[PDB]
RNA sequence: CCACGCGUCCCCCGCGAGCGCACGGGGUCGGCGGCGAUGUCGGCUACCCACCCGACCCGUCUUGAAACACGGACCAAGGAGU
RNA sequence: GAGAAAGAGAGUGGCGCGGACGCUACGCCGCGACGAGUAGGAGGGCCGCUGCGGUGAGCCUUGAAGCCUAGGGCGCGGGCCC
């Protein structure tokens, strides 16, 4: 088995699309990252029926299950085997994940290092 | 809805000074604590008078 | 706190009105009571029926 | 050896004009035409069976390709004896006029 | 220490006694009752005596642990709930039994187990129905009643006797007890006429056939 | 030593529970109190029906001293005379309600309102439930749900109002402190009607919701509560 | 002195960590290693650490002493306990309680020296 | 009885007679 | 009947113990059942498709824009309060 | 936390070595009511870009920037990490 956190809650999200941003669909050079769009005539931005939504704060999680995995875990991304110690406390709420430009025959160091540490690690696997 | 005029809502006066000084804000730890903590009123006007800018606490002179 | 009702509740009406214990053991005891009154009625007119 | 389901037909959802609310079923029962008649349905679980393309499980048995979305009844609607259903997930509108199943074995008889 | 009554409050309805405290203070006759005002064992070691420490301190501590809860009332455990039937299963009373494999199965109903469940065989020379549990929700209750009151039901015979152990081989004392109580009902069912063909045949539901209609 | 200090507080814990017990004995025999004085109450305006009529003569009442008041149009769209005697008669909301007394000044303005408002003469059970089930008091200006005796006793304990139920004394006989009792009221948030409203733009006697139905408002608080 | 030195170190130290809305502070002498005054290894009169010996087996644990503030080199004393897990906590726990000795963080010590131990006992 | 500083006598002497 | 006993002066007529049940400062079970190694189990979101309800194309000037108002074929980089 | 201006105040005579979390006080917590928005004004950004002083005994040929992605995810969102 993995490494079980200390509670487990069930995380309720609100919203699970993501919001685009209005008339993404339509054209290539428009990506898809929200803007609240300030038109005159516009659609969207004095909310009709049955058009795109607006990320508004209600849409806001728990502060209870925030930045949560599903594995019940929040992230920490670590560089070296030296960022280790600092989860040595923070075993059964916060779990380490290893940077993208880290090589791997340090990868595996800490990796290591986290198993004897007991610290769940998100990408334990991850180029060997 | 409510019929309420949000306006005047918002109280606008300081929760804490606008100085990064470090011992003003030290005296202002002290005297939280103080105002929390006595009953007396001068605690409160003394953190409140900590709290203000400097054309709000003129020097008074000697004379 | 978490408002309990009253009115449904009973101990949280107690809470608030200890008379109404009373009241509530005193109109139980009349609906009983009242309740065998008329019961006997109903059977001294079936034996009226009878006669 | 033979039905112990009740006939209904996933009618649509409940819905106004120009909105729907897709998390509660209408299910119009065979037999029931009125709101003095629906009250012995109200808390039985009902469910809607379909097929599909690949294999899933079946429970005290062997895998098929059955699949169902269960439900409970809540509360009559309108007075034709018209009822309103809630399911686990929301149905899709394939359902529309096909038959659901409605059982009796949460009773209270 | 005297020997305990009982409740001198008649229950008249829930959380309230039929007598006020002034009634209760003379029937209780308070008014002639009244009143005015470890962790170590030493043990011989071959030395001399070492006082061993019992509840030792813990070998571990985990890194981060969670707090304790609130304390709240009602929230009994399940082995004490209270216990309920509907009105219409009284025992003797046939039973459709609608969700398990002897589904749509016409049942004589036993008795109320300790586990809210209910005991049931519809004999096993009928419909093939053994001393079984059933739940009580899941099951149709007609109006069909045998003169039950004179059979012995065995004592031995509960939830912890029911429930699963862990190839399933039925064992010798569920046949003696399914042959004990059958010999008691079955002659009981046969007194009534065409009632076994009832109970051998299954319940369940043609065209032009519904259930808030038919009176069971 | 500590042989002393633990037998003076267990005598001020035990004090100030004699204390409490007393209270709850004061509360207990002022409600009953409050029991009879409601039965002579009802019984008094019956007696004197009767004598008046059994003289040939006619009975009338006393003419009603207490309203409950229900906000029953919306925000929108309202003339600023009767939005500022509304916002005076402290019914903000669509569907809330607050008790208020009757004299010269109070019955004109409601009648300003009339249009946006019912309003009726609640009896004794309607004061009740209306406590009992949306009741919450103003305190700190906060809307602290009456859960207590003691929410409604430091608030109001220099009137004389000590309980729950003397605060429903006080409203249903409109008393001096009825000014004082009812301000610390919070306006009731009461749900929309179950059943309905047979017209909201209209007034009562035109076959309709709005305006003064006199003792039928005590149809309307057990449907809106 | 010793607030006046936090509200120095609180935001603009080197030992403090910032990334996925967390914070850190990873200092030597650190229990629970997370960014407060009430644990910090730096600031203090007197402090307390946890720190895994140079063998593999066991805890050094060190303290602050009250003289020498100034000096850095005589300033922290180190004691090694390498023993069972209860006794180096009953340790732990009578050299930070019985000297009255910065009580705020011997329970934090006390998990620290516990989570030491559990990565020093073998691996599964 | 019931209200503090006037009422202390008269509850200790129901808390006494409680005896 | 939310009334408790004693002792005295007056008038008119302050600490008793023990347990236990609970309509009492917000849910628990000191209750259970199934299926699981080459075909199944979980992943709302992100790939495709289907159905129902909604659903006019943006910017802009406007009292009022989906307008039979003007600008806009599509894309990448540059591009405007210094 | 308790309906009631203010002391669990001091004085003078008649065995077992045990007790969770916390408090970046710019932190953490508790109560209530509230949430429309063009022109506009203000606040917060652990949103983002380029460069400089500090710093991470940071990362990197055991493969950095970039680019692609039907993969796992987080955040209302800007975006970000794999
Ligand atoms: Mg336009
Ligand atoms: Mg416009
Ligand atoms: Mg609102
Ligand atoms: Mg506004
Ligand atoms: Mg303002
Ligand atoms: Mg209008
Ligand atoms: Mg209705
Ligand atoms: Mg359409
Ligand atoms: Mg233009
Ligand atoms: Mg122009
Ligand atoms: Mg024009
Ligand atoms: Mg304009
Ligand atoms: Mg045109
Ligand atoms: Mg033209
Ligand atoms: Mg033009
Ligand atoms: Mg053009
Ligand atoms: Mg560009
Ligand atoms: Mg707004």
């Amino acid at each position: 088995a993995a490494l079980r956190p200390l509670v487990k809650p069930k995380i309720v999200k609100k919203r699970t699309k993501k919001f685009i941003r209005h008339q993404s669909d339509r054209y290539v050079k428009i990506k898809r990252n929200w803007r609240k769009p300030r038109g005159i005539d516009n659609r969207v931005r004095r909310r009709f029926k049955g058009q795109i939504l607006m990320p508004n704060i209600g849409y806001g999680s728990n502060k209870k299950t925030k930045h949560m995995l599903p594995s019940g875990f929040r992230k920490f991304l670590v560089h070296n085997v030296k960022e280790l110690e600092v989860l040595l406390m923070c075993n059964k709420s916060y779990c380490a994940e290893i940077a993208h430009n880290v090589s791997s025959k340090n990868r595996k160091a800490i990796v290591e290092r986290a198993a004897q540490l007991a610290i769940r690690v998100t990408n334990p696997n991850a180029r060997l | 809805g409510v019929d309420i005029r949000h306006n005047k809502d918002r109280k606008v006066r300081r929760k804490e000074p606008k100085s990064q000084d470090i011992y003003l804000r030290l005296l202002v730890k002290l005297y939280r604590f103080l105002a929390r903590r006595t009953n007396s009123t001068f605690n409160q006007v003394v953190l409140k008078r900590l709290f203000m800018s400097r054309t709000n606490r003129p020097p008074l002179s000697l004379s | 706190v978490l408002k309990k009702n009253p009115l449904k509740n009973l101990r949280i009406m107690l809470k608030l009105n200890p008379y109404a214990k009373t009241m509530r053991r005193n109109t139980i005891l009349r609906q009983a009571r009242n309740h065998k009154l008329r019961v006997e009625r109903a059977a001294a007119a079936l034996a009226a029926k009878s006669d | 050896s033979g039905r112990l389901w009740c006939k209904a037909i996933f009618a649509g959802y409940k819905r106004g004009l120009r909105n729907q609310r897709e998390h509660t079923a209408l299910l119009k029962i065979e037999g029931v035409y009125a709101r003095d008649e629906t009250e012995f349905y109200l808390g039985k679980r009902c469910a809607y069976v379909y097929k599909a393309k690949n294999n899933t499980v079946t429970p005290g048995g062997k895998p098929n390709k059955t699949r169902v979305i269960w439900g409970k009844v809540t509360r009559a609607h309108g007075n034709s004896g018209m009822v309103r259903a809630k399911f686990r997930s929301n149905l899709p509108a394939k359902a529309i006029g096909h038959r659901i199943r409605v059982m009796l074995y949460p009773s209270r008889i | 220490k005297g020997k305990p009554h009982c409740s001198r409050n008649p229950v008249l309805v829930r959380g309230i006694g039929r007598y006020s405290r002034s009634a209760m203070y003379s029937r209780k006759a308070l008014y002639k009752r009244k009143y005015a005002a470890l962790a170590t064992v030493t043990k011989p070691v071959g030395g001399g005596t070492r006082v061993v420490k019992l509840r030792k301190m813990p070998r571990y501590y985990p890194t981060e642990d969670v707090p304790r809860k609130l304390l709240s009332h009602g929230k009994k455990p399940f082995s004490q709930h209270v216990r309920k039937l509907r009105a219409s299963i009284t025992p003797g009373t046939i039973l459709i039994i609608l969700t398990g494999r002897h589904r749509g199965k016409r049942v004589v109903f036993l008795k109320q187990l300790s586990s809210g469940l209910l005991l049931v065989t519809g004999p096993l020379s009928l419909n093939r129905v053994p001393l079984r549990r059933t739940h009580q929700k899941f099951v149709i209750a007609t109006s069909t009643k045998i003169d039950i009151s004179g059979v012995k039901i065995p004592k031995h015979l509960t939830d912890a006797y029911f429930k699963k152990k862990k190839k399933y081989e039925i064992t010798e004392q569920r046949k003696v007890d399914q042959k004990a109580v059958d010999s008691q009902i079955l002659p009981k069912i046969k007194a009534v006429p065409q009632l076994q063909g009832y109970l051998r045949s299954v319940f369940a539901l043609t065209n032009g056939v519904y259930p808030h209609k038919l009176v069971f | 030593n500590f042989a002393e200090l633990k037998i003076k507080r267990l005598r001020k814990k035990f004090a100030q529970k004699m204390l409490r017990k007393a209270r709850r004995k004061l509360i207990y025999e002022k409600a009953k109190h409050y029991h009879k004085e409601y039965r002579q109450m009802y019984r008094t305006e019956i007696r004197m029906a009767r004598m008046a009529r059994k003289a040939g003569n006619f009975y009338v009442p006393a003419e009603p001293k207490l309203a409950f008041v229900i906000r029953i149009r919306g925000i929108n769209g309202v003339s600023p005379k009767v939005r500022k005697v509304l916002q005076l008669l402290r019914l903000r909301q669509i569907f809330n309600g607050t008790f208020v007394k009757l004299n010269k000044a109070s019955i004109n303005m409601l009648r300003i309102v009339e249009p946006y408002i019912a309003w009726g003469y609640p009896n004794l059970k309607s004061v009740n439930e209306l406590i009992y089930k949306r009741g919450y008091g103003k305190i700190n200006k906060k809307r602290i749900a009456l859960t207590d005796n003691t929410l409604i006793a430091r608030s109001l304990g220099k009137y004389n109002i000590i309980c729950m139920e003397d605060l429903i004394h006080e409203i249903y006989t409109v008393g001096k402190h009825f000014k004082e009792a009812n301000n610390f009221l919070w306006p009731f948030k009461l749900s929309s009607p179950r059943g309905g409203m047979k017209k909201k733009t209209t007034h009562f006697v035109e076959g309709g919701d709005a305006g003064n139905r006199e003792d039928q408002i005590n149809r309307l608080i057990r449907r809106m509560n | 002195s010793a607030h006046l030195q936090w509200m120095v170190v609180r935001n603009c130290s080197s030992f403090l960590i910032k990334r996925n809305k967390q914070t850190y502070s990873t200092e030597p002498n650190n229990l629970k290693a997370r960014n407060s005054f009430r644990y910090n290894g730096l600031i203090h009169r007197k402090t307390v650490g946890v720190e895994p010996a140079a063998d593999g087996k066991g805890v050094v644990v060190v303290m602050k002493r009250r003289s020498g503030q100034r000096k850095p080199a005589t300033s922290y004393v180190r004691t090694t306990i390498n023993k069972n897990a209860r006794a180096t906590l009953s340790s732990i726990r009578h050299m930070i309680r019985k000297n009255k000795y910065h009580p705020d963080l011997r329970m934090a010590a006390i998990r620290r020296a516990s989570a030491i131990l559990r990565s020093q006992k073998p691996v599964m | 009885i019931a209200h503090p500083k006037l009422g202390r006598r008269a509850r200790a002497r129901i808390a006494r007679g409680l005896r």
